[PDB]
């Protein structure tokens, strides 16, 4: 759920949403990192976890349109960085 | 006698330690490649300003 | 060299200019009279 | 124009000079400074080399053998003309605006384009004016809150002539007023001679300032109940208030709790990180290709 | 240069400008003891047997040596005032009696400011010599000097180290090296090419 | 080197015959090798010009016969190890700056060309000097340059 | 070359052979002419407390 | 099985040759042709080719022609006057794959048991790279789907041999090259780097519109891959990351601010070489 | 554990140990000092700090590999994509 900017979470909010005891909840992500659905580790002494990969999943026909807004203009900053580089250093090799 | 490396404290007895940071190089090296080219920069007056 | 070739190659008669003027700073009656007796 | 190429490249040049320094050697200097702001007139058209330097520095000598405003005219000068130069004038042009800059209570950049003057000069033996750009400078310096330098006192060429500003200097370095009047009403004569008595009749209160900052520089945390105490000031109430002062035109960089009574300075490390040597290197890179 | 070459004290003939061959060694050994850092302190003149065996006979200077080499500063102010007054009313040496003490003291605290990063003040009080603003004054003169970089704090009477690091500096000394050449190189291009 | 020949005529040729026919400058624009005639070319036989004419699409191909992926051309190279042959260059340098100096204080001291003709062993600080620039730079500039793009075009 | 040709003028003209080799300026200036006797300075000291 | 390709010139221009050369027996769009060569310790090496002859009827798959006793005869021909090189595969020159090569090459299969397929596209229309490699393979699946059998990508790369790069370079008299040093490196890896990789993205964009209902997504799989991208790519450029980058560049720039230096002192040593000699002669030779 | 977290405290370890603190303490003292594990436990607030070396040329390492890794992958889903169009789109 969370964006890309963060995907880091306290203990709380996991023991809260699953409703279950805070004091099983390493467990509970120790169990999730050993079957090898997710990836990251955890900073026990502040009680924060940090999760940098997850399994894909199967999603639907109007979410990719969220896909192909991302990557659109992230092209365009591609052909955008070319022209400078390509302009200003004309009189080496064009 | 620097055989051992790390630091002491007096305010409540704590031997902190740490790992020593390396003292570099392209720098120590360079900081006297200077002064070579200077005495260079020297020694080009014996053949250029008496000779002109 | 400085009239007779490109106007601007006068610097070394700039730089005989300074030593002329330092010697005769330091330097005759008798050069006034010839060196004025020049006709051209 | 014919004959420009020679007649200006030279002649023309030390011709002003000499000219000029007729009229000084016994003489007034009047319809001369008019003559002169005409020809500098008549140059920047036609020609714009050593027209404009020869001609900058004679005028500005002339505006400060009297003591006009002096000012107005720098500004849009358009500088001593760069790219050309014969390296000589530059540095007294470097003077003259360094001493312009000095009276009109401007202290800090003075010093170091002074300097960048100082360094301009020959090697040869003469100190005619290299005695007056050192003893100025060192009046300078005992402004804000330095120390001259111990060394430029004792080289063999100057040295009768520095004498008076050492003594003066060695007083002013332990910070006791009597040892300095002992040597302002000794020595008032050569100064005012010297032409330049007026800076150092305001130099007290930057005693003072020179006491305080040694302080700053020394200790972090430090109680008011002492620095008034070792400065021979009796009030602390005042003490805040030139401190305050010090802090502001960015003498020292600390702090102060009015309640709690302590001084406190910030320490700022870790220039390295910062981009500013990418900087300082970059300058030098385009110096070196133009070389 | 001196303790540079007083390093022989093995080919010193019984020479007639220093009629004692003991007078030799007690001037080696005072050079010495200022010159150089401990590395070769502890490596050259403490292991050398010829020396400690001239010392043997002279108590003074043997304790004046040991209590530098061993940290007992209590001891080192009480043999450095006696070695002051021996200085003074010597010849080749009187004209900067006041130089020699001037150096060590600042050099026996960088003894100890090393070892430690957060020493009290009060420790030097009973550990040092007498007297607590003593040390303050000290202190508070030398470090502006520029030398003995620290810092201190009144109102909880503490000391911080202040440790400065190899690159900042490392590179201050480059900057203004190149400037100097830089300078230089303009001139030298300057009067050339008309 | 390629030739292609054919025979000249059986003789009957003492008649002087001309081999061939000219009505061009185009066929005497070659100096003939001094081995052909020792075989005797010009005696039995007759040189033909070699001529080239690539079409369109070959000449196409001929240029892209060097291309490389567009995958390396924004890859770095590593850090470490590159400051590793910084730091070699440069410690490198000192030796030719010290024999440098004495280069500059001896020369003119005798006749021009006796300065090459003696220095034919060891070698010339300038030249070994010099080119160790054109390895600081390039390297460093291209390094830098390359990681100072990337860092834009993604994310 | 060297002109060096200046309005300013010369403006002026020992018992100090004593040449301590280099400076020495902030090192007189430090103890300029107090705190002298250190023997006394330590000695007077330590009997203060 | 193989982990990497590599080809000789002499191929390339001999399949410049053969689609040039058609015309004389036939309409089509495509040709194709049999690769000899050799390999070891899974490196593979393609010398040589000969082609033979083919035909399809374009609207339909699944009609097509391909000479067995031709190639037969052929590689016995060859055999004759080389022994080094053996059947390895074929190639075709299409800029795309077509339905029905999956069962060209389960006939061919019949002469080599591994074959490999090279395209190599005649008439580029980008800057690029003239061949591409594949091998055929059996997938799963995890959806219960049935087993496919489906080709798989190869890396690829041109080689040489020293008695035919005197024949290219002797031949490469058309256009510039070699702007020296500084000058090539930035051209061929910052500019040529940034067009191939605006490219790809332009590819990707156009297909995710065909999901538009134009097509079926064709799997959950591509989704899974994309995912992967979006997701794996660099962290904002925001943390202390920036100190760590600031020292390399501090460190990087210093030795190049040393060069320069050095630079300009062998300049004024020279002038100063020529200024005398310049002058002294001249008063001499007056 | 090391292999999993990255700081922890005392009494989590003790607790999981089932076992006193001093305990933890002398048996893990040999495992370190034998080249066993990386581990730099700092008494004065007891937070045991497996697997933080650090350093400043190391993360630009990572960044260029990830920068390596994510063109290749870029370039891998152009021929999935070429050879699935491929079976819908010929006519």
């Amino acid at each position: 759920t969370r964006p890309a900017n963060h995907r880091q979470l306290t203990f709380e909010e996991i023991a809260k949403s699953a409703k279950i005891t805070v004091n099983e909840v390493e467990l509970l992500v120790m169990k999730a990192l050993s079957v090898g659905l997710v990836k990251g580790s955890i900073d026990e002494v502040d009680k924060r976890v940090h999760m940098t990969w997850v399994q894909p999943r199967v999603l639907d026909l109007q979410q990719i349109k969220g896909m192909k807004d991302r990557l659109e203009f992230w092209c365009t900053d591609v052909k955008s960085m070319e022209m400078l580089v390509e302009h200003q250093a004309h009189d080496i090799l064009t | 006698d620097k055989k051992f490396h790390g630091i002491l404290d007096q305010g409540e007895g704590v031997l902190i330690i740490f790992d020593e940071p390396p003292v570099d190089k392209t720098y120590e090296a360079a900081l006297e490649t200077i002064q070579n080219m200077s005495k260079v920069v020297d020694s080009l007056y014996n053949k250029a300003k008496k000779l002109t | 060299e400085a009239d007779g070739k490109t106007a601007a190659a006068a610097a070394e008669h700039s730089q005989r200019e300074l030593d002329t003027v330092t010697l005769e700073d330091i330097k005759v009656s008798g050069k006034e009279p010839r060196f004025v007796l020049r006709a051209l | 124009s014919t004959q420009n190429r020679r007649a200006l490249d030279l002649v023309a040049a030390k011709c002003y000079y000499y000219h000029a320094r007729v009229y000084e050697f016994l003489d007034k200097l009047d319809v001369v400074r008019s003559f002169l702001h005409a020809r500098l007139r008549t140059a920047t058209l036609r020609h714009d080399a050593d027209g404009q330097a020869t001609l900058l520095n004679l005028l500005l000598r002339n505006y400060l053998h009297y003591s006009l405003y002096d000012q107005a005219e720098k500004l849009v000068s358009k500088s001593v003309f760069p790219e050309q130069a014969n390296n000589n004038e530059w540095a007294r042009y470097l003077y003259y605006t360094g001493r312009i800059k000095a009276i009109q209570l401007e202290y800090s950049e003075a010093r170091r384009t002074m300097t960048n003057a100082l360094r301009k000069a020959p090697q040869h033996t003469a100190v005619g004016f290299k005695q007056t750009v050192h003893k100025l400078l060192i009046v300078v310096e005992l402004l804000l809150g330095e120390i001259p330098d111990r060394l430029q006192f004792r080289q063999p060429s100057l040295k009768r002539s520095l004498m008076p500003y050492f003594l003066l200097t060695q007083a002013v370095r332990t910070g006791n007023l009597a040892k300095f009047n002992q040597v302002l009403d000794q020595f008032g004569e050569k100064f005012q001679a010297d032409g330049t008595y007026t800076l150092i009749i305001r130099l007290r209160h930057n005693v003072i300032k020179t006491g305080v900052r040694m302080i700053s520089l020394s200790y972090s945390r430090i109680s008011l109940a002492d620095i008034a105490q070792k400065l021979q000031l009796d009030s602390p109430e005042d003490a805040e208030f030139i401190v305050a002062k010090a802090i502001r035109d960015g003498v020292i960089e600390a702090s102060i709790n009015h309640e709690k009574g302590y001084v406190q300075s910030k320490e700022m490390i870790d220039i390295y990180s910062t981009r500013e040597p990418q900087l300082a290197f970059h300058q030098r890179i385009s110096f070196c290709l133009d070389i | 240069q001196a303790a540079e070459l007083f390093l022989d004290t093995v080919s010193t003939f019984t020479s007639y400008e220093l009629m004692d061959y003991k007078t030799f060694v007690t001037y080696t050994v005072y050079v010495s003891m200022i010159a150089l850092e401990r590395p070769d302190l502890r490596e050259k003149v403490i292991k050398g047997a010829e020396i400690l065996e001239v010392l043997h006979s002279l108590p003074a200077v043997r304790q004046y040596l040991f209590s530098l080499y061993e940290c007992r500063y209590s001891v080192f102010f009480q043999s450095l005032a006696v070695v002051e007054q021996e200085m003074k009313k010597d010849w080749l040496f009187a004209p900067h009696y006041r130089y020699y003490v001037r150096e060590m003291r600042i050099h026996a605290y960088s003894q100890l400011l090393e070892s430690y990063r957060s020493l009290t003040l009060g420790y030097m009080a009973e550990a040092f010599g007498v007297g607590v603003e003593f040390i303050d004054q000290e202190l508070s003169r030398f470090i502006a000097a520029g030398r003995l970089h620290c810092k201190i704090d009144k109102v909880n009477e503490i000391v911080e180290t202040n440790r400065p690091d190899s690159k900042n500096w490392q590179y201050q000394e480059t900057i203004k090296k190149g400037d100097l050449l830089l300078n230089r190189v303009q001139k030298l291009s300057r009067v050339i090419n008309m | 080197v390629i030739d292609a020949f054919r025979l000249i005529n059986a003789n009957m040729m003492v008649l002087g015959h001309e081999p061939r026919q000219t009505t061009s400058n185009l066929g005497h624009l070659n100096k003939p090798s001094i081995q052909a005639l020792i075989h005797g070319l010009n005696r039995h036989y007759y040189s033909i010009t070699i001529n080239y004419r690539k079409n369109e699409l070959e000449q196409k191909m001929l240029l892209n016969l060097h291309k490389k992926s567009w995958m390396e051309g924004l890859t770095l190279q590593d850090y470490s190890e590159h400051c590793k042959h910084n730091e070699s260059v440069v410690k490198e340098m000192l030796e030719l700056a010290k024999n440098y100096n004495k280069a500059v204080e001896e020369e003119d001291k005798m006749t021009p060309e006796q300065l090459a003709i003696k220095n034919v062993g060891k070698q010339d600080p300038k030249r070994h000097l010099e080119e160790h620039v054109d390895v600081l730079m390039t390297s460093n500039i291209v390094q830098c340059l390359a990681a100072m793009l990337d860092t834009v075009v993604f994310k | 070359m060297s002109e060096k040709k200046q309005p300013v003028d010369l403006g002026l003209l020992d018992a100090h052979v004593w040449e301590d080799n280099w400076d020495d300026d902030n090192v007189e200036d430090d103890f300029s002419n107090q705190l002298r006797a250190e023997l006394e300075k330590h000695g007077y000291k330590m009997e203060t407390s | 099985a193989v982990q990497k390709v590599v080809v000789h010139p002499l191929v390339l221009l001999s399949v410049v040759d053969h689609f040039n050369r058609i015309g004389k027996v036939g309409n089509q769009k495509r040709v194709v042709g049999v690769l000899l060569g050799s390999w070891q310790k899974k490196v593979l090496d393609v010398s040589n080719s000969f082609a033979v002859p083919f035909d399809e009827d374009d609207k339909d798959d699944s009609v097509w022609f391909l000479d067995h006793d031709y190639l037969e005869n052929m590689y016995g021909m060859f055999k004759k006057v080389n022994a080094r090189e053996r059947i390895v595969g074929w190639y075709h020159t299409g800029p795309k794959l077509h339905k029905n090569d999956i069962a060209i090459n389960e006939l061919m299969k019949r002469y080599c048991p591994n074959s490999v397929l090279v395209i190599i596209d005649v008439k580029p229309k980008d800057l690029g790279l003239p061949t591409e490699a594949y091998i055929s393979v059996e997938e799963v699946h995890d959806d219960g789907t049935p087993t496919s059998k489906t080709f798989e990508h190869v890396t690829s790369e041109i080689g040489a041999e020293e008695a035919e790069e005197v024949g290219v370079e002797h031949l490469l008299r058309d256009i510039k090259d070699t702007t020296v040093g500084t000058l090539s490196q930035r051209i061929t890896n910052q500019v040529h780097g940034l067009k191939g990789l605006n490219s790809k993205l332009l590819d990707i964009r156009s297909y995710l519109e065909k999901v538009a209902t134009g097509k079926l997504p064709i799997n959950h799989q591509i989704i899974y891959q994309l995912q992967d991208v979006f997701n794996l790519l660099p962290d904002v450029s925001l943390q202390e990351f920036v100190k760590a980058f600031y020292l390399k560049t501090n460190d990087q720039m210093v030795v190049v601010y040393l060069a320069s230096l050095i630079r300009s002192v062998v300049a004024l040593h020279n002038l100063i070489n020529n200024k005398i000699a310049n002058r002294d002669a001249e008063k001499k030779e007056g | 554990m090391a292999k999993y977290y990255t700081r922890i405290t005392m009494k989590r370890m003790a607790q999981l140990l089932d076992l006193s603190v001093d305990e933890s303490e002398a048996f893990l003292s040999n495992l370190v000092v034998n080249k066993t594990i990386f581990a730099k436990v700092d008494r004065l607030a007891g937070i045991i700090n497996f697997q933080r070396p650090k350093d400043p040329n190391n993360l630009l390492n990572d960044w260029s590999q990830k920068l390596n890794s994510l063109m290749s992958l870029v370039n891998k889903t152009t021929h999935l994509i070429a050879k699935e169009e491929m079976i819908h789109n010929l006519q």
